[PDB]
């Protein structure tokens, strides 16, 4: 499956 | 928030033609721009992500390109199933995740002027104490049309409601129904009820009318 | 086999509360962040909220802050949206959508989406429709129909001649009147020569009120 870039990091 | 603007709001094309849809962002979103398709009566479906990458199982006729503020979605040759609404969506700067307003891809056909019909309120409804006058615009194209209600030659504004069908599966036209609603008491105070229809296929407006009680 | 199924939608009074559910199957639910998105009738898409895989990180659209709460129960493969202090403008189909997998946070890719569940914010009570004729007024074409007036909630279905008449039929989207009740018209165009010989009956079914009406429409 596709792995996308993170655009909003976890806290 | 990042505002996404899609143009044109409606694309009118024939099956087999090339479709080019535009999305513009209020500031740069890099390549973080996706496209979703929404078929009538269905949930949206991911088509393209990161401006140009096709999602799993999406046919090769769909493609995208662009970076920064300007993006395009291309359908190289429209299939019947591609007449639908398309939304762009940015994920560069969020929350909120934002969507464009959508572009509808509709079937292009020749201009067709509406057939117009007016219906007085039924005796049955009048006994119940209210009056609905209905104006029907049948099988016209394109969808832009104007209905002007008149009551004893006074233009009515704000006291009617209308709705429009989806494009017909057989002849690709639209139809429109407009209801003017009045109390029975106000209905009985006036004589001439008229529906005046303006459409680009009509050389001049078409008016259908009746005299109450005739 | 990834599937998302929303439930819980219905009529809710302004100022009251409603909880939506989204049941996930076909994937490891606890591994994914999840979104809610909504679509008002005839309008576009509006992102509502997101929640991290483990429930600890939550964000909301400005329009629902302080009123809506997103939550999840990973042991039950379920996502929730608790909606308080509901407003007319909250009327919409609500979709859950899976956040695309990424490392260290949220992606903001929505794939796939559920089928949606409809929330109608209204003070109206269930009411069956009145069905009035739109009577036909030449060797040409006549129009006739049925006005299906003052019902709540959506939807209603209309057929003609128990489904035997489909050509030329147009059943229009309902409009919401200032009363809070809906009104809809259904029309058909037929040969003017048929008006003396052919019976035309519109079959109206308002299932929320168990109301069925067969209305014969005569010149």
């Amino acid at each position: 499956e596709t792995i996308y870039n993170t655009t909003l990091k976890y806290g | 928030e990042i505002v996404l603007t899609q143009s044109p709001a409606t694309l009118s094309l024939s099956p087999g033609e090339r479709a080019t849809l535009s999305c513009r962002a209020s500031q740069s979103v890099g390549s973080y721009l996706a496209w979703y398709q929404q078929k009538p009566g269905q949930a949206p479906r991911l088509l393209i992500y990161d401006a140009s990458d096709r999602a799993t199982g999406i046919p090769a006729r769909f493609s995208g390109s662009g970076s920064g503020t300007d993006f395009t979605l291309t359908i190289s040759s429209l299939e019947p199933e591609d007449f639908a609404v398309y939304y762009c969506q940015q994920r560069s700067n969020w929350p909120p995740l934002t969507f464009g307003g959508g572009t509808k891809v509709e079937i292009k056909r020749t201009v067709a002027a509406p057939s117009v019909f007016i219906f007085p309120p039924s005796d049955e409804q009048l006994k119940s104490g209210t009056a609905s006058v209905v104006c029907l615009l049948n099988n016209f194209y394109p969808r832009e049309a104007k209905v002007q209600w008149k009551v004893d030659n006074a233009l009515q504004s704000g006291n009617s409601q209308e709705s429009v069908t989806e494009q017909d599966s057989k002849d690709s036209t639209y139809s429109l129904s407009s209801t003017l609603t009045l109390s029975k008491a106000d209905y009985e105070k006036h004589k001439v009820y008229a529906c005046e229809v303006t459409h680009q296929g009509l050389s001049s407006p078409v008016t259908k009318s009746f005299n109450r009680g005739e | 086999q990834v599937q998302l199924v929303e439930s819980g939608g219905g009529v809710v009074q302004p100022g009251r509360s409603l909880r939506l559910s989204c049941a996930a199957s076909g994937f490891t639910f606890s591994s994914y962040n999840m979104h809610w998105v909504r679509q008002a009738p005839g309008k576009g898409l509006e992102w509502v909220a997101v929640i991290s895989n483990d429930g600890s990180n939550k964000y909301y659209a400005d329009s629902v802050k302080g009123r809506f709460t997103i939550s999840r129960d990973n042991s039950k493969n379920t996502l929730y949206l608790q909606m308080n202090s509901l407003r007319a403008e909250d009327t919409a189909v609500y979709y859950c959508a899976r956040d695309g997998r990424s490392v260290g946070g949220f992606s903001g890719i929505l794939d796939p989406w559920g089928q949606g569940t409809l929330v109608t914010v209204s003070s109206a009570s269930t009411k069956g429709p009145s069905v009035f004729p739109l009577a036909p007024s030449s060797g040409g074409t006549a129009a006739l129909g049925c006005l299906v007036k003052d019902y709540f909630p959506e939807p209603v279905t209309v057929s003609w001649n128990s489904g035997a008449l489909t050509s030329g039929v147009h059943t229009f989207p309902a409009v919401l009147q200032s009363s809070g009740l809906y009104s809809l018209s259904s029309v058909v165009t037929v040969p003017s020569s048929s008006l003396g010989t052919q019976t035309y009956i519109c079959n109206v079914n308002h299932k929320p009120s168990n109301t069925k009406v067969d209305k014969k429409v005569e010149p």
